[PDB]
């Protein structure tokens, strides 16, 4: 396996999800990897399944339980689909169009659609099983950042690009991106994430290491907390009723808030950035990180 | 026809992609040397000790194709002007450490990006870079044609792209540009690759890229447009876009994925090599100056240099000049012995100035064309031309011609002349001493005597050419004035420049000159207006000369006999360059002084702003008389 | 092979001639550009109005062809010093008229003889005519190797030869050379065209021109013997010669009419090509640095500058001194493990300075070879370097060769060592401070611990080379002192030089240095002896090193490691000549100073005469800490 | 206390006039070296054939007297921007002939004026005799603080004086010096010599020849007003002016005829000394480095 681990999704029923890729060395590629076993992670022996992509892998998500969605440095948006016995794993499509890195991407609530944002500045929106782009937006005016479909609607997705914009995007509408002012013009926005409950909420996480809680009706910001010391790379929340709000950075640190942006968890177990965190549906107060010290955590949250 | 590069950002096997880069017909590569997405931190641990390698080996290439293949491209998370003081200082070292290492490989040319109004800190780290340790290194800063802020689709409810005028403000990529060139003083290792969008803006925004030092255009796959076949081809303004920079000699570099996937990779290079086959091929004159583009060379001077044989000889091939005298000497001799005088009239027709005889030989022609009797005198103070005009004389031409060796002001005639022939004349008609020449020799003139050139007269024209101004600023030299060069003038071919306002006339001289108070002095003031806002670096100059009647030679673009090839355009450029706006008015003003030894050119801009007067008292250029 | 041309003194048609000479097989021709006989008056009439043409005419010719083919020769009857006035002056003119039409005609090269004493007035108009209008044009000053008057037959009754001893008469044809290359100040556009008479001199006034810009040698039909079957040949002492000058890259110039009349032409040019082609064929070190002769370099630092790819290249492309190296360490290993402790006893080995690992590669052979266990550090603080050494640990190394990104001076190991391989020396052996680079580098050896290399010295030698010094007089820059290229070093591959005593070494380092009060300064004098006539322009230097034991490296000629092509030899030059005699000896001063930051070298010749003090206080160059 | 000269066009004898100003008070003398209305022609016959002496001869004054007692000045019929082509070539002869004959005297300064936007040939005429030979010549440019249209009576019936605010235009009299500054390359041989009118102009008018090399300042007796006495005194604005100047340590040069006719030319010179003496007193910092004062020192580097 590459060194340099970006992915990790849990699926349904346990099974973890790696996407990886070489960032150094001769050779640029990248790796996806499926494992039954989560604690076997991130050992390529005891695997379940495993393939080599040419280029490296930027962002992953799963498309339902079978299907796996890859944003390719290759400017390209991949759709691999999972074998009959689940050992193998095969390229479904590998589309080229978009011109420079696919730096994120995120399915719609339908699971028949999926957003993706590119260094490009472009965003496109997929229809996953005609394997086209149905519509192509250049609404920001620096690379894309970040793109986050929201969970309830399929016409509906937040995006944050390094032009300093947030945009709440309503496809039926004629004009679909909509700035959010949120306080005033403050730092670049890195990374979004939906409430998994309300739909009027969302938090966003800033280079400066500060992430926010944002409410649309209002459209002002109404709480920001100084989580880290550098930039946030990924917010995720928990399952459960109460949601948890897992906090990525690159000081190479995990933060745990609550509804109120209070630090609860923390580790430095990661030497090295932390690129993604999952949360398990088995356990809901386990969550597994990973990073580009190629290692795989396992925290166990109060 | 066509050099050329691919752009990527994704390089999973170097060689593999070299390889399919030199298949499909592309002349480089431009590549990231570290991994795009691979960020790396400088102070803060434990990240700072992440274990290496960084990057790929330097192995991995010969370093041939090091230095000839491959550009390096800043990595694009790379932000040294970013607003965090952290991320800012980051940068730095990260920007450093790119940059020492495409020197390290050797690399002919690196990619920076601009895509913002602030750039400075950019600008002070490479400033410090290019100082830090000498190196043939190149620098190309990717500057997109239209800013992506004013490119974006009007998609946004709460935030319209507003569809109102603005002249200034369309033309803002361009100032980033100048900002970041002049906060690097002028390098002349830091050029401009003009990036081009899918819409194309309005022409005073692409005009304003007009003598700048583009030497990257770079195109994306998705400002292409599909054909019915499935091809890849551009708009009709896209076109005209292409055939504008194929002139200046640009390297064109793809970017983006390939849109056309029925076809290859190489339809978008066969497409650019298509447009550049299917241009007018090139005519006589842009084939001998093609290789003179913008190359700078002092003034000739003939009355105080004797001249080379190979300078003779290329002014000698130039047919269509020498036909122009050969035509009004032929009506000249019409018009002043009538018909039945062709054989009882002889007419003393004297060549001043002759080289090695191609006027003698036109003259010559033009009375065996016009029937007509002459006694020809060829006068030239240069005695190694002298020597071929008398070898001419025993060999060909007999007693009809007789060959004086001496200077014309000087020269004590036999008898006086019909017709006084001279070639005198320079790029700025009298930068050469023609007045003068041809007053000292005007004694021997008959009361009713024809000069050919009978008239001549100067062209003057702002124009703008950071490309020039730099060039001319790069001829500092030893033991002199280190400003003296921008207080001479020039002769070159103008080639990627940008005339602001129509040639207007200068200095007019008129032989025979029948003034009893004979002074060549002049003091001339011009006022020049400018449409368009842009960067004055200097005047070009042309002339315009009346042989004879209707028989003229000129290089003014305007009136510039075609075919002729024997005098480039004059440059006065100045030390400071001046921003004008538009509808400004640029007034210059332009002395021709003399002493008794020595002629020169005094000039200054007064509008619309002041300069320093150039070249006083010639102490930087003067003409030997 | 051989570029060559003819000389005639007789040019009936200059085509003809000139074809002839072509199918003969000759690059050039030397001709005159006037009639040889056609002596003109300048001043005096009635001859002062002498009718044209004064010569042939220049459209004979191409320009290429005057350009390439064609030398031009200054006729004979123009005596610029003669002891009457009236021919000083027409021969002034006549000078001046023939050298003015040589430069009209664009020749690459004019010859000027030299055939007496005083060439004084010569030199003068030759230097008035070089500084007005200047152009590329080359001069060749036929100077004899022996004098004319020393060449006679002894068949004057009243005026004998006399067959006695004269050491610096035997010289006098190049002081006149000398003089009048002074009176033209070093002019870079006067070179010599050393003639070569019947008998060859002394083996001194032969070496007296090592060192002279000889870009012609002169060889007359007269000087050829007659070979058995009737073909031209030259005797072992004249061959001798020429090969001496075939290293020098001249060209030969036939001159003489055709003797061996049962051959052609053909048969002078083909001794000349068959003793060319009979010549010991390039070795490797040759071969690669013959197009590295005589050309000036910049010293590397590599402890200040992260030096580039291609130098570690050309570093790692010496397999001889990497055998040597692998052969130290091997000796050493064997000699600090016994027999019974192979498989116990590991050793550590700190390579400081690794570059890109040919050291590293060089230490895990040596360890097979004596097979010993070893630990390997790789130490560099060039990072650029760093990422091809951890691409090696990753791919090929593994855990057993750690790699150090750090300077040595700041390292703080975690382990004492008991060897360290180094390759920090430069030409001058410590001018790239190793010294100081291993001293802060020795805490963390082991007490009974060993340095690779173990000693290394620094040799001096005055050398006479005319040639380089006016390279380095050539360095001059804006922006600094006129003088600094003086002051400073230049590692160059050194050629027609001329070494004037034997080298004796300079300065010495041990390590390690155990030595309490250790200091790096120092100053050392120097008397080198000589015997013979001379100009000193520098000191050429190189330097010895002791690796280990009996396995050494040596740029010094005398020692020179066979078919090491690492190190070129260093040169410190100096301001002006200084004029040595037989049997005096040359007294110079050298001191290696120092202070926090910067180490720099001064030097001053202090006999036969003193000289000023060169690079004080490091004014000019320093070598940075 | 004061270093002052007087402004005279009117000199019938030379070395009376310079014993009056001597008597006077004044320390030096601005005065023309050829009659003001004695216009010389250098082209056309019979005018060019003028039989001399041009001027006055170089005898009456001792060499010392030359170089420090006497400022040359440019007559004021030369006129070397005209936009007729015959009188600027005569001009330009004229202004050399005048320029080199103060520089052979060996003049300290030599005053040329500045009074429209178009100096341009005059500052080529000028730069050039600047290159030509160098000498320690001093010039200084007569430039009036507010410009003669700008301050002319309002009694033109069909030409009024605008009475609306021009920021940028109240300004343009030192615009003329800029250029002018900037057409001969910042010589450090060309100052100003500001001249003070009646009225006095917005402030910041005046804080524009802030930081300009101010030599000398011009003030006419037509500025002074009257005292219940009769002397001649001047306004407050006015009065800061000349403290504002006197700080800049500029020469005063009084021109114009005496209107004060009751007393002698002594009072106005008096009530610029008695201006002068009551002035706070120089305090311990200033009096340290008043030498200082704009002297460029390079920073030490006490490590
Ligand atoms: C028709 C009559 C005529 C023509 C001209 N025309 C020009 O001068 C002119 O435009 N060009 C530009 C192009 C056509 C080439 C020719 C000539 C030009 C200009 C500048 C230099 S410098 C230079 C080097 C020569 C070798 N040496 C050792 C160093 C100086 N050679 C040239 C040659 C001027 N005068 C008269 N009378
Ligand atoms: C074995 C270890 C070793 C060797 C040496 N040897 C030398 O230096 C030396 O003799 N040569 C001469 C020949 C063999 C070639 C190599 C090298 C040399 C010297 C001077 C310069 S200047 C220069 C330019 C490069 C391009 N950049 C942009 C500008 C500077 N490149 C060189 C290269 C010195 N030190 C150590 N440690
Ligand atoms: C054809 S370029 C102009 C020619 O006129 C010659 N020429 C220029 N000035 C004079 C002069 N005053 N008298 C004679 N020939 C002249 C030059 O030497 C050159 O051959
Ligand atoms: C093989 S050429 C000399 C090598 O030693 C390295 N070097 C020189 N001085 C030091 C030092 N003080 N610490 C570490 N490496 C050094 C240089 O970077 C170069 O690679
Ligand atoms: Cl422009
Ligand atoms: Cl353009
Ligand atoms: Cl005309
Ligand atoms: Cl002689
Ligand atoms: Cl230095
Ligand atoms: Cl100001
Ligand atoms: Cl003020």
């Amino acid at each position: 396996m590459e060194r340099q681990l970006e992915a990790a999704r849990y699926r349904s029923d346990g099974a973890l999800l790696l996407g990886a890729s070489s960032l150094s060395g001769r050779c640029w590629a990248g790796s996806l990897w499926l494992f039954k076993d989560p604690c076997a992670a991130p050992n390529e022996g005891f695997c379940s399944a495993g393939v080599q992509t040419e280029a490296g892998v930027a962002d992953l998500t799963w498309v339902g339980e079978r299907g796996i969605l890859v944003a390719s440095d290759s400017g390209a948006v991949e759709l691999w689909e999972l074998d009959e016995n689940e050992t193998l794993i095969v390229s479904k499509f590998c589309k080229y169009e978009h011109d420079d890195i696919v730096s994120t991407v995120s399915v719609l609530s339908s699971g028949t659609q999926a957003v993706s944002g590119s260094k490009d500045i472009c965003i496109k929106v997929w229809d996953l099983a005609q394997q086209v782009v149905l519509s192509s937006y250049r609404a920001h005016a620096a690379q894309v950042t970040c793109v986050a479909a929201s969970p309830h609607k399929d016409s509906v997705f937040l995006s944050c690009s390094e032009d300093n914009r947030i945009l709440l995007w309503d496809t039926r509408c004629p004009k679909p991106a909509s700035q959010i002012g949120c306080s005033a013009p403050g730092y670049l926005p890195t990374s979004l994430a939906w409430h998994p409950q309300q739909s009027e909420v969302f938090v966003f996480g800033d280079e400066n290491g500060t992430v926010s809680l944002v409410d649309t009706k209002s459209t002002s910001c109404v709480l920001s907390s100084a989580v880290h010391s550098q930039c946030v790379t990924g917010l995720v929340f928990s399952p459960h009723s109460v949601p948890f709000l897992a906090s990525l950075s690159e000081d190479c640190s995990l933060a745990v808030l609550d509804s109120s942006l209070s630090e609860l968890f923390r580790s430095q177990a990661h030497r090295d950035f932390v690129r993604d965190a999952t949360w398990s549906p088995l356990n809901h107060s386990l969550l597994t990180t990973v990073g580009w010290d190629h290692q795989v955590v396992h925290h166990v949250v109060p | 026809r066509v050099s050329s590069g691919r752009d990527l950002n994704c390089v999973p096997e170097i060689a593999d992609t070299l390889g399919a880069v030199a298949k499909q017909g592309f002349d480089f590569l431009c590549m990231p040397v570290f991994h795009p997405r691979f960020k790396r931190e400088f102070i803060q641990e434990p990240a700072k000790n992440r274990p290496g390698p960084q990057t790929r080996s330097d192995l991995l290439l010969s370093g041939r194709d090091w230095n000839t293949l491959i550009v390096g491209k800043l990595s694009p998370w790379i932000r040294p002007d970013s607003k965090v003081e952290k991320i800012r200082r980051n940068s730095e070292a990260a920007m450093l450490q790119e940059l020492n290492f495409g020197a390290y490989l050797g690399l002919p040319a690196f990619l920076l990006p601009l895509n913002q109004e602030d750039n400075t800190n950019l600008a002070r780290v490479l400033t410090n870079h290019i100082h830090t340790g000498h190196h043939s290194s190149m620098f190309w800063m990717r500057v997109p044609l239209v800013a992506p802020e004013d490119l974006r689709d009007d998609i946004i409810e709460n935030a319209p792209t507003t569809h109102t005028e603005e002249y200034s403000g369309e033309e803002k990529t361009w100032m980033w540009w100048h900002n970041f060139r002049t906060l690097c003083d002028y390098s002349k290792r830091i050029a401009v690759a003009l990036e081009i969008g899918a819409d194309l803006p309005s022409n005073h925004v692409i005009d304003r890229w007009l003598g700048e030092p583009i030497k990257a255009a770079i195109l994306p796959t998705s400002i292409f447009l599909t054909n019915k076949k499935g091809f890849p081809v551009l708009s009709k303004m896209h076109q005209r876009l292409i055939f504008r920079l194929l002139k200046l000699e640009v390297q064109f570099i793809i970017t983006g994925t390939n849109h056309h996937s029925e076809k290859e990779f190489c339809s978008y290079l066969q497409y650019l090599e298509y447009l550049s086959q299917n241009r007018p091929p090139p005519n006589a004159y842009e084939l001998f100056a093609k290789g003179y583009e913008d190359y700078l060379q002092s003034p000739l001077q003939p009355l105080m240099d004797n001249l080379e044989s190979q300078t003779y000889e290329v002014f000698e091939k130039d047919p269509i000049k020498y036909s122009q005298y050969q035509q009004a000497i032929y009506k000249c001799l019409l018009d002043r012995v009538p018909e039945e005088e062709k054989d009882t009239n002889v007419q003393v027709l004297m060549v001043l100035g002759a080289g090695r005889g191609p006027l003698v030989n036109a003259s010559l022609r033009a009375a065996k064309q016009a029937d007509r009797r002459i006694k020809l005198y060829a006068v030239e103070k240069n005695p190694n031309a002298v020597v071929t005009l008398e070898n001419w004389q025993f060999e060909e031409w007999g007693s009809q011609v007789t060959v004086v060796s001496s200077d014309m002001r000087e020269w004590v005639a036999p008898e006086k002349a019909d017709i006084i022939v001279s070639e005198l004349l320079g790029s700025f008609a009298d930068n050469e001493l023609s007045p003068e020449c041809l007053d000292g020799a005007q004694h021997f003139l008959k009361d009713d005597g024809v000069s050919i050139p009978g008239e001549y007269t100067s062209f003057l024209a702002p124009i703008s050419s950071s490309k020039l101004y730099n060039e001319v600023r790069a001829c500092r030299e030893k033991d002199r004035d280190p400003e003296a060069q921008f207080e001479m003038p020039y002769v070159v071919r103008l080639h990627n420049f940008h005339q602001l306002s129509a040639p207007q006339p200068c200095f007019t001289f008129s032989h025979p000159n029948r003034d009893p108070m004979i002074d060549n002095n002049r003091y001339c003031t011009l006022e020049f207006p400018v449409e368009v806002n842009t960067v004055l670096h200097g005047f070009a100059g042309y002339f315009e000369t009346v042989l004879y009647q209707d028989i003229t030679l000129s290089i003014r673009p305007e009136t510039h006999s075609p075919g002729m090839f024997s005098w480039f355009p004059i440059l006065f450029p100045i030390k400071q360059p001046i921003t004008v706006r538009e509808g400004q008015t640029i007034c210059v003003r332009f002395w021709r002084c003399s002493n008794s030894k020595k002629v020169w050119y005094e000039w200054a801009v007064t509008a619309p702003v002041c300069s320093a007067i150039h070249n006083p008292t010639g102490r930087s250029y003067t003409i030997g008389l």
